[PDB]
C-alpha cells in the first residue's frame, strides 16, 4: 500500500495553512490515476499531489489515497487546532531509535520566547530563543505528555498537552 | 510652540552615574509663564529631584532645561516619562522612553469588581472590563456572558486612545446588588479580527466565611509640633478584603486625597482577617475647632445597613 | 575649558519617524578654532549631513551644536558613537551608546540594597546581586567593583536551580556602614558568553534629605476581655525608605511571627517622608506578664545610636 506523506513534517497544521499530500509508492507510475478519499468520500483531486490552501476545521479528519487496483492506504489523521501554542511533533507514534522533533509553534508563525518544555509535569528544557527538541535516539522514557509554556508578545501562555508515546 | 525635546543623556556604563538625567529642552514658551511637571506613566513625580535651570534668553524665547534624575530601573522599565509644560492655560505633554527592545506587549484584559461603597450604600454596583495594549480599534468587540441568571444589560464599549501609541477599550456593566450578594459570576470576552481565541475572563465572588470587622479609632499621640494630628483607624478581622473606608468630619465626607488607606494584608491570626490602618492627616486648625471625626466602614459581613461608624471627639 | 554634552534624540512611538538626532553641544570653546568629529566604533563618519550651527556667542567664548542623523538600524547595531572636540591641542572624546540595552538572553538582574537593620546595630552589612533566568552557568562571571573605595573585601557567589530549568546566581559582598553613609557605591557587573557587552548595575545611597522619623505607640483599644490584645506602633516622616521596626518586650526581642508591618505608602502633603504602621497581636496571657512593651525603630538619620524606643506600660487605665 502507498504512503501518505505531508510536506510539513507535522500533522498538526494551523487554521489557514497550506498542506501538500503525496501518495508515495514505488513501481506505481500513472500519476493521472490517483483517487483521494476524505472520510470515505471521493474528492475532486485526480493527481498524486493534493494541495490544501487556507485549511478550515472541516478539512480535519482522515485522508486516504488509492492508486490503481492496490489496496487503500492508511487513513492519515490531520487535525486543525486554534490556540496560542500548539507544539507539534513529527508523529504521534515514533518507533524506537527514530529521530523525534518537537517544536513549540505559535499562531501565524509568531516568534516565541521564554520557551519552557514540561514532560508529564516535570520541566525538561528552558530557552530564551525558540529551539527544537531533537531526540536522535528515541527511548522508552521519552513516553508521556509534553507541553510548552512560552512568552509571546510579552504574554505568557501554556500550550495543549501532547501524547508523545513510543513503541 | 513649546517644542519639547525630551532627550535621555548617555547612560554612562563606565562611570558611576546610575541615574539618567532626562533633559526636557523647552523652547517657544513665554517668560515667567511656564510651569514644568514630570509624570511617570500617568503618575505625577513628586520627589524634588527637578533641576530646572534657565539656559539662555533671546527675548521671549527662553531655553529651559528641566533635568529629571531617573533610576536605571525606572528608565529601563519601558515607562512613559512625560514632560508637561503649562503655559497660558494650555498643557503640552511630551512622552519619552527607550527605543523598543523585546517584542511589543500584547492585548491584556483587566477585570474590576464593584466597590463595596457602590454595592452596599448607593446600591449601584458596576463591573469593569478594560482591555489595554490594543493595536487597532477595528472589528474589536466585547461580549458579556451573564452565565447564571438572565437580564438585559446593554452597555458601552468606549475606546480611548493613549499617547504611547496604544489604545484601550472599557466596558462597564451596572449589575444588581442582590445577584452579587448571593453570588453570580459573569464573564467578559474581547474579540479581535485576527486573534487565536477571544480573551475571556470570569468574575465570581470570593468564597469563605464572612467575619464582622473590628474597628478602633486611636486618638492623636501627644502634641507633635502642633501641625499634624494623623488620626488612625484600625480595621481588623474581616473577610473578604473588599471593604470601604471613609472619614466624615462633622457629618461631611472627607476626600480620599487627605486620608490614606493601607493595602490589605493577611493577618497572622487564625481569623484570616485583614488589618488596615487608615491614616487621616489633619492640621492644628481642623482639630482645634471641636470637630468630631467618624471612621465609617462598609463591609458585607456587617448587619444592616452594612455600615459601622466610630466617632471620636476632641473634648475627651 | 569647553563643556561637552552628547545626546541622542528619543524614538517617537506615535509619530512615524525613523531617524535619531545626535546632538553634540560644545560650550565655551575658542572662536574660529573649532573641530567636531563623529566616530562610529573608532571610525570617521562618511555621511556629510552634519548640520553645525553656532548656538550663541559669549565674547571670548562660543557655544555650538552639531546635528547628525542616524538610521535606527545603524543605531541598534550597538555602535559606540563618539563626539570628539579638539580644544587647545587636546582631543576630548565622549562615547554615548544607546543605553547598554537591557536584560539580554533573559537573565534578570536585581541589586538588593542592604537591610536597614544590620548597619547601625550588629555587625553584618552586605550587598547582594541576583541574576535569574540563565540558560547555563558556564563561563558566566559576576564582579563587585567597589566604586571610589576599592577596599580588600571579597565577594562570594552561589548558584541555585529551580523547577523551570533556570539557574539563579546570587553574589554577596560585605560592605561598611561608614562607606555606605559616606556616599560610596558599588557596581555589580555580569558577563555571559552570549552577549559580549557585560551588564552593569550600580548601587548607591538613596538620594534625598534624610529626616528623623517620629514614632508613637498607641494603647490597646479593646474594651474589656478581648482575648487577642493589639499594639500599634506608627512611624511617620522618615526618609529615605531604609528603616526597620522591632519590639523588645521584656528583654528578648519579640519574634516576627507575632508581628506585622504594613507596606510603606507616600504621605500626602506635609513632608517628603513615608508612614508605616506595625501591629503586634498577642493572646491575653502575656499582657498580665510582659511589662516592658517597647517598640524600637532603627533609621540612618535618627541620632548617633540610630535607635528610637517608645515604651508602653500595662499598668495604666
Ligand atoms: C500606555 O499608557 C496607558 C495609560 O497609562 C497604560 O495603561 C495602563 O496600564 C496600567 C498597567 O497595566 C494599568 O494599571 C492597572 O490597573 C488595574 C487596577 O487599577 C485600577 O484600580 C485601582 C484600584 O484597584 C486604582 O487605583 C487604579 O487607578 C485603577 O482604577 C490592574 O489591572 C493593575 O493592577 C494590578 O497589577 C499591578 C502590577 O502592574 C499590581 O501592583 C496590582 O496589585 C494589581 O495586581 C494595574 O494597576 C492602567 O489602568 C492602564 N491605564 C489605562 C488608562 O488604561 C498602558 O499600559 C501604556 N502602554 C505601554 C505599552 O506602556
Ligand atoms: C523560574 O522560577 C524562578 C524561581 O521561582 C523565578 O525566579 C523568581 O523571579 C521572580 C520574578 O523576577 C523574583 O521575584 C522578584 O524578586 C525581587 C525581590 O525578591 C527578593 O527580595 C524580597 C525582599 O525584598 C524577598 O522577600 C524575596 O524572597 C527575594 O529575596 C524583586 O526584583 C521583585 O520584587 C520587586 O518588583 C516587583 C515587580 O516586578 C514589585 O511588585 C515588588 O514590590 C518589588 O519592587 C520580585 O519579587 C523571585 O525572587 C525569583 N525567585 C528566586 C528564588 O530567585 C524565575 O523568574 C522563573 N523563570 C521564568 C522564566 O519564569
Ligand atoms: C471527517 O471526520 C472528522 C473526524 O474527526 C471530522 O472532524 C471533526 O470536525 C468537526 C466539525 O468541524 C470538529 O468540531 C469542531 O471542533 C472545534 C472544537 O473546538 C470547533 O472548531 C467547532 O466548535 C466544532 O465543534 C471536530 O473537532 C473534528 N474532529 C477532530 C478530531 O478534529 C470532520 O469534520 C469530518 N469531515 C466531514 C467533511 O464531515
Ligand atoms: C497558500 O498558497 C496560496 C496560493 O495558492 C498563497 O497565496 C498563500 O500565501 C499560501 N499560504 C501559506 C500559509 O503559505
Ligand atoms: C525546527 O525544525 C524545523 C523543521 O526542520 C525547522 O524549520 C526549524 O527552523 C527548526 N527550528 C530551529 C529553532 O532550528
Ligand atoms: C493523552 O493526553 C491527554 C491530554 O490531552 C491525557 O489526559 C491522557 O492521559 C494522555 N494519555 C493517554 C490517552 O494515554
Ligand atoms: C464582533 O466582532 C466579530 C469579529 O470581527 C464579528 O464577526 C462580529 O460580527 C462582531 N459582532 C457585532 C458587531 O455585534
Ligand atoms: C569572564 O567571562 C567572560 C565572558 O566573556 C570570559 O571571556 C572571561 O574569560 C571570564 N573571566 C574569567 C576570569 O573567568
Amino acid at each position: 500500500k502507498p504512503k501518505v506523506s505531508l510536506n510539513p513534517p507535522w500533522n498538526r497544521i494551523f487554521k489557514g495553512e497550506n498542506v501538500t499530500l503525496t501518495c508515495n509508492g514505488n513501481n506505481f507510475f500513472e500519476v493521472s490515476s490517483t483517487k483521494w478519499f476524505h472520510n470515505g468520500s471521493l474528492s475532486e483531486e485526480t493527481n498524486s499531489s493534493l494541495n490544501i490552501v487556507n485549511a478550515k476545521f472541516e478539512d480535519s479528519g482522515e485522508y486516504k489515497c488509492q492508486h490503481q487496483q492496490v489496496n487503500e492506504s492508511e487513513p492519515v489523521y490531520l487535525e486543525v487546532f486554534s490556540d496560542w501554542l500548539l507544539l507539534q511533533a513529527s508523529a504521534e507514534v515514533v518507533m524506537e531509535g527514530q529521530p523525534l522533533f518537537l517544536r513549540c509553534h505559535g499562531w501565524r508563525n509568531w516568534d516565541v520566547y521564554k520557551v519552557i518544555y514540561y514532560k508529564d509535569g516535570e520541566a525538561l528544557k528552558y530557552w530564551y530563543e525558540n529551539h527544537n527538541i531533537s531526540i536522535t535516539n528515541a527511548t522508552v522514557e521519552d513516553s508521556g505528555t509534553y507541553y510548552c509554556t512560552g512568552k509571546v508578545w510579552q504574554l505568557d501562555y501554556e500550550s495543549e498537552p501532547l501524547n508523545i508515546t513510543v513503541i | 510652540d513649546p517644542t519639547l525635546e525630551l532627550l535621555h543623556s548617555s547612560c554612562d556604563p563606565n562611570a558611576f552615574h546610575s541615574t539618567i538625567q532626562l533633559y526636557c529642552f523647552i523652547y517657544g514658551h513665554i517668560l515667567n509663564d511656564v510651569s514644568v511637571s514630570w509624570l511617570m506613566d500617568d503618575r505625577e513625580i513628586t520627589d524634588t529631584l527637578a533641576q530646572t535651570v534657565l539656559i539662555k534668553e533671546e527675548g521671549k524665547l527662553a531655553s529651559t532645561c528641566s533635568k529629571l534624575n531617573i533610576t536605571e530601573q525606572q528608565w529601563m522599565s519601558e515607562s512613559t516619562f512625560t514632560c508637561k509644560v503649562t503655559s497660558q492655560g494650555v498643557d503640552y505633554l511630551a512622552h519619552t522612553r527607550r527605543c523598543p527592545d523585546h517584542e511589543p506587549r500584547g492585548v491584556i484584559t483587566y477585570l474590576i469588581p464593584p466597590s463595596p461603597l457602590d454595592l452596599y450604600q448607593n446600591g449601584a454596583p458596576k463591573l469593569t472590563c478594560l482591555v489595554v495594549d490594543l493595536e487597532s480599534e477595528k472589528n474589536v468587540n466585547v461580549t458579556w456572558n451573564q452565565e447564571k441568571k438572565t437580564s438585559v444589560s446593554a452597555s458601552q464599549w468606549y475606546t480611548k486612545h493613549h499617547n504611547n501609541a496604544t489604545t484601550s477599550i472599557t466596558s462597564i456593566l451596572p449589575v444588581v446588588a442582590k445577584d452579587w450578594i448571593e453570588g453570580y459570576g459573569y464573564q467578559c470576552i474581547v474579540d479581535h479580527p485576527d486573534f487565536p481565541k477571544p480573551i475571556v475572563r470570569s468574575i465570581t465572588k470570593t468564597p469563605g466565611q464572612r467575619s464582622a470587622p473590628e474597628v478602633y479609632v486611636f486618638p492623636p499621640p501627644e502634641e507633635e509640633s502642633e501641625d499634624k494630628r494623623t488620626l488612625t483607624c484600625l480595621i481588623q478581622n474581616f473577610f473578604p478584603e473588599d471593604i470601604s473606608v471613609q472619614w466624615l468630619g462633622d457629618g461631611k465626607l472627607i476626600s480620599n486625597s487627605q486620608h490614606s488607606t493601607t493595602t490589605p494584608l493577611k493577618s497572622n491570626g487564625s481569623n484570616q482577617g485583614f488589618f488596615i490602618f487608615s491614616r487621616l492627616e489633619v492640621a492644628k486648625t481642623l482639630w482645634t475647632q471641636r470637630k468630631q471625626f467618624t471612621c465609617q466602614v462598609i463591609h458585607e459581613a456587617l448587619q444592616k445597613p452594612r455600615k459601622l461608624e466610630k466617632t471620636i471627639s476632641t473634648s475627651l
